[PDB]
């Protein structure tokens, strides 16, 4: 388990309904905890752990950090306004970054840029060169790579800073972020006039990793087997399905067989 | 240029239906770029009360994510659809819930 | 905690 502090930006040309100029989130292991944006201009609390675990300092700093960063996205798109002959068009900018610590204790940092949905410049794996995608992008490089300090200080926040605020974050947020929630899984299917399409549904589980799988006679059926992608629900947990089409005088051979950390074993469940 | 990409939806209940107990459905959008983006919850073609809108996000493609959700008691003749307008779309679009009770 | 954004693209 891979466990992760991230943050997301998203800067634009042109707000519309649900997406003002500028919002940063910031992520504990996929879960959302801290939220940011240009209605508000506050750093807020997402995450009951978080809040619970701060004092009034802590927003008032990351508020201040974020405002800082949403001045300087406004100033970034203008930039990139510069580098490229597109005119009076909607721009999107986007930011990653953070860090992850792995199963064995190693890490690994990240600072990707996305311009018009494509990549523009990434942090490459040794934290002290970055990968331009274009020559507008290039342009930030050069600037960039000149910087001793500026490459030093980005290294060092992800690779230390990010990562021990990870494990306090980790510490704050255990009894949520650790807790299992049991899948609620119904099959329902519909044959029809020569073929039943067999449904399996699993809703409300946590954590998010999850593998739903349909037997034959106990034997995995990969290559007839169609997933949906694994899909949140409102309250923090996950939902997916699974279909596949069987002959229907062999309904009775079919089991979906669902793999997750709150079951004691593997679960087997049939139409 | 500039990456376009057409979202992906997925229509659903919170818990397994049965017909006349509360509920909540989701309409889950997701792989859309711009993050520009129209998201109905629909009874019978008209809009429901009490709809919510999670946090838009987005993942490594850079494309973008949105949940949209409400309560709903289903029944066997209600239909539920989430239509979804974005400018990658020709027309809006619209993905009816599958009751599954 | 956010990174303090020491540069500019």
């Amino acid at each position: 388990e891979p466990h992760s502090l991230r943050y997301f930006y998203t800067a634009v040309s042109d707000p519309s309904p649900g997406v003002p100029q500028f919002v940063g989130v910031g992520y504990v292991d996929g879960e959302v905890f801290v939220r940011y944006d240009s209605e508000t201009q506050r750093m807020k609390s997402r995450a009951d752990w978080i809040a619970a675990n701060t004092d009034q300092q802590y927003w008032d700093t990351e508020t201040e950090t974020l405002q800082s960063s949403e001045q300087i996205y406004r100033l970034n798109l203008e930039t990139l306004w510069g580098r490229y002959n597109q005119s009076k068009g909607s721009h999107t900018l986007q930011l990653m970054y953070g860090c992850d610590l792995l199963e064995d204790g190693s890490t690994r940092g990240f600072h990707q840029h996305g311009y018009e949905g494509r990549d523009f410049i990434a942090l490459d794996k040794d934290m002290l060169t970055y990968t331009a995608a274009d020559a507008a992008a290039q342009i930030t490089k050069r600037k960039w790579e000149k910087d001793e300090t500026f490459l030093e200080g980005r290294k060092f926040y992800l690779e230390n800073t990010c990562i021990e605020w990870l494990r306090k974050y980790m510490s704050y947020g255990k009894d949520v972020l650790e807790r299992r929630e049991r899948p609620k899984v119904r099959v329902s299917g519909m044959e029809a006039n020569k073929i039943l399409t067999l449904s399996c549904r699993a809703h409300g589980f946590y954590p998010r990793p999850i593998s739903i799988s349909w037997l034959k006679d106990g034997v995995v059926q990969e290559q007839e087997t169609q997933r949906g992608s694994t899909v949140p629900n409102s309250d923090g947990t996950y939902h997916i399905w699974a279909t596949i089409d069987v002959l229907p005088g062999d309904r009775d051979k079919y089991q979906c067989r669902v793999e997750h950390a709150s079951l004691p074993q593997p679960g087997l469940f049939s139409w | 240029g500039q990456a376009k990409a057409a979202p992906k939806v997925q229509v659903y209940s919170r818990h397994p239906a049965t017909a006349g107990t509360e509920n909540i459905l989701n309409c889950y959008v997701e792989g859309f770029h711009p993050p520009k983006i129209d998201i109905a919850l629909l009874k019978n073609g008209e809009p429901m009360k009490d709809v919510k809108y999670n946090d838009m996000s987005f993942g490594d493609d850079w494309t973008f994510q949105r949940l949209v959700y409400a309560p709903f008691t289903p029944t066997k003749s209600d239909v539920y659809t989430c239509r979804v307008d974005h400018e990658a779309f020709t027309e809006p679009q619209s993905f009816r819930w599958e009751p599954d009770f | 905690c956010a990174a303090m954004d020491d540069f500019q693209l």
